[PDB]
């Protein structure tokens, strides 16, 4: 829900405006049903899972 | 590379930690993590098939 979606975070400043902070995927990667499996999530040890 | 043990640090027959790692590199293996559906779906797809290899 923060690859594919693009999840706010919190706000950051720009020149003293107060702006938002959204993490997301990079177009390439979320862009085809086929990089499902690029994306990498972390196990109970800390052994990367497509 | 390092010297994991410095120059008199005790060490033992065969303990556990290294004292220094060689290291060979002219050759290199890159151990390639496939999901296992998909090195599944590809051995299926060379019997459906055809699929090919080279």
């Amino acid at each position: 829900g923060a690859a594919w979606g693009g999840s706010y975070v919190n706000d950051f400043i720009d020149r003293g405006r107060v702006k938002k902070v959204y993490v997301m995927s990079e177009a390439k990667y979320r862009m085809l049903p086929d990089d499902i499996g690029d994306w990498y999530v972390r196990a109970a040890d800390g052994q990367m899972v497509p | 590379g390092k010297s994991n043990v410095t120059e008199g640090a005790l060490v033992q027959n065969g303990q556990a930690t290294a004292l220094a790692t060689v290291q060979q590199l002219d050759p290199i293996y890159v151990d390639v993590t496939q999901s296992s559906n998909d090195m599944m779906r590809l051995k299926q797809e060379l019997a459906n098939g055809t699929l090919k290899q080279e």
